[PDB]
């Protein structure tokens, strides 16, 4: 019994990136190496709040960086990057293996046109700390208040008032 | 009460480890000096129960019951090894410690404090019986007497043991003195009643009632003497005695269901006397003469009245005096024809004198010959029935009559005619079994004298 509480569509309502899974995994490293900053802070709003319904504007500003990271690499490096998107697209699991010639073009591109650099095996995957503003949810599983314990056991031992007091048995 | 059980207890190893011959003398003579320890007991508070400690306590009700014990005690092991002597050492010793346990059984039964522990060497004292009667006995259903006897115990002693733990939840203990000192009135209510019937029944069992009496004609007559005169002289006695203590929490109740037990004792004490005359075998008269008694004795506790128990304590120690002497004689008869028909060896009044009278005046404190303890324990529970109500003096008035008659008719038709000529085997009369007879007949005269003793609590 209660409300399943859900924003309207209009808060839903995103510019909604547009491109492939090739497209993607082709600029991955620069887009994580240059977009960390809103990716971090809205998957920590995401598993501080655990609520979807609360973090959509962090959803928001995160595909807003997207779109511009894209945007960028579409003015500066077009060329080379659909190629190399194109060349990852071929590949039925999507390798960088087979994939490093065209790499290399996209990433001299980017290093001389928008000054980016790859991040290095590992770096990519390391905990980062975010300096977001929200407070820290006092009760991100909205649980109820606690039974009170046991009254706690405490005292001194005595012996047994008249022994075992069980039958005949006085002792 | 230490000072009677250490030494019981310690006269185990004595017999267990005395020699092939001082094992009847050792265990005689040492029995005597405990019933002399325990002749101490019969000194007795004004009012006051002697509280010897928390688990044991006595007054004038339990003290001349084990006086009886420790007294009778030798008087087993004297009438025993004549039947006995041809054994082996080993299970003649078994013997004397199955008969020191029943003695030691009995005593914490009659001191006991606490309702449960009661129970539990009340019934405790079966399986010494149990062997007595199984192993050692002679006859062929000894081994259904063991059953019977068994069986017929446990069927009363169970939900006495339900009761009793039930009773142990909700007044707060079984202890006598807070029972009684703590008594509270109980309701006619009808698991009241059940209480009261589960509460009852076992030592009415034991009493016996007329009906399920018939345990007794199957295992007095069985048993080997001294289990016979065991079980005759006091195990009877235990219902009485635990009816005693009971009826002190099961008030007012009991004169509600006191109508169909009393009058089926008083109706059965006659059938049983009837059942006396027609009899064929001297033990299975003695069994139901004791039968009849006891169901007096029964009639005197529901009557509830301090004469009733009176009565009723003083017919208790002089039916076990009488029966335990009817059944040594008749023991003495038997070994020296090899039967128990009552027909085979008549008219030995003129072979054994000593005998003849000692079947004249065990008969006679049978009939009840007054002054006897036996005729007054009887005319107290007589008066007190009369003033509970008058028409029962027609029946008890029956009773001794039909008494009277059995009471003499075996002593007619087994010493006072002819000897029978074919028999030769009857010799001179051992002074063994004078002796007992003696150590019998004595003491039932000296408390004749001074009933005050036997009295019972009430006094």
């Amino acid at each position: 019994p209660g409300i399943v509480e859900l924003p309207t569509l209009e808060d839903l309502k995103v510019q909604e990136v547009k491109v492939s899974s090739s497209v993607l995994k082709a600029a991955a490293h620069h887009y994580g190496a240059q977009c960390d900053k809103p990716n971090k802070e809205f998957m920590l709003c995401r598993w501080e709040e655990k609520d979807p319904r609360r973090c959509l504007e962090e959803g928001k500003l995160v595909n807003q960086c997207a779109l511009d990271f894209f945007r960028q690499i579409k003015r500066h490096c077009a060329e080379p990057f659909t190629e190399y998107w194109t060349c990852i697209d071929y590949s039925g699991l999507q390798l960088f293996r087979h994939c490093r010639k065209q790499q290399a073009k996209f990433d001299e591109c980017v290093l001389d046109k928008l000054g980016w650099v790859r991040p290095d095996l590992g770096e990519l995957s390391k905990v980062t700390k975010v300096k977001t503003d929200r407070p820290l949810p006092e009760n991100p599983y909205h649980s109820r208040a606690r039974p009170e314990p046991n009254p706690e056991a405490e005292g001194d031992l005595k012996p047994a008032k008249h022994g075992s007091r069980l039958f005949f048995w006085t002792m | 009460m230490l000072k009677i059980i250490i030494p019981t207890t310690m006269l185990l190893p004595m017999t267990w480890m005395s020699k092939h011959n001082m094992i009847w003398i050792n265990a005689t003579v040492h029995s005597l000096l405990i019933s002399l320890i325990s002749l101490s007991l019969l000194n007795q508070l004004g009012e006051n129960s002697l509280n010897f400690s928390l688990t044991f306590f006595s007054d004038s009700l339990s003290a001349p019951l084990l006086v009886l014990t420790t007294w009778l005690l030798p008087l087993m092991l004297m009438a025993s090894q004549s039947h006995l002597s041809k054994e082996t050492t080993t299970r003649k010793k078994l013997y004397i410690t199955m008969l020191i346990l029943l003695q030691l059984f009995l005593i914490m039964t009659f001191t006991a404090t606490e309702l449960i522990l009661f129970y539990i060497l009340f019934e405790a004292t079966l399986v010494p019986t149990l062997i007595i009667i199984t192993r050692w006995g002679n006859q062929t259903e000894r081994l259904n007497a063991g059953l019977y006897f068994l069986f017929y115990t446990l069927a009363g002693s169970l939900p006495l043991l339900v009761a009793l733990v039930y009773i142990q939840n909700t007044t707060g203990s079984l202890n006598f003195l807070i029972i009684h000192y703590w008594s509270h009135p109980l309701s006619n209510s009808w698991s009241n009643i059940f209480m009261w019937l589960a509460c009852i029944m076992a030592f009415m069992v034991k009493m016996p009632l007329y009906g399920l009496h018939l345990w007794l004609p199957k295992a007095h007559v069985e048993a080997p003497i001294a289990g016979s005169m065991v079980l005759a002289a006091v195990l009877l006695k235990l219902g009485g005695y635990g009816m005693m203590r009971i009826t002190t929490i099961l008030n007012p109740l009991t004169n509600y269901m006191a109508y169909p037990f009393l009058m089926l004792s008083m109706w059965g004490m006659i059938m049983t006397s009837s059942i006396c005359l027609r009899q064929t075998d001297l033990k299975s008269l003695i069994a139901y003469s004791s039968v009849s008694h006891m169901a007096l004795v029964i009639v005197a506790i529901m009557i509830q009245t301090p004469w009733s128990f009176m009565g009723a304590t003083a017919l208790m120690i002089a039916h076990g005096l009488t029966s335990s002497m009817l059944f040594c004689l008749a023991n003495t008869n038997y070994e020296r024809v090899h039967s128990r028909t009552m027909i085979l060896a008549r008219g030995l009044q003129t072979l054994l004198p000593l005998m003849a009278t000692w079947w004249l005046m065990a008969s006679l404190t049978n009939l009840a010959l007054p002054p006897s303890i036996n005729l007054i324990g009887e005319l107290f529970i007589i008066t007190a029935s009369f003033s509970w109500s008058n028409i029962t003096i027609i029946l008890m008035g029956m009773n001794m009559m039909i008494t009277a008659l059995y009471s003499l008719y075996m002593l007619i038709t087994t010493q006072r005619g002819k000897y029978t000529h074919h028999i030769n085997n009857i010799k001179a009369s051992f002074t063994r079994e004078n002796a007992l007879m003696a150590l019998h007949i004595l003491p039932l005269l000296l408390l004749t004298l001074n009933p005050k003793m036997i009295l019972g609590p009430l006094y």
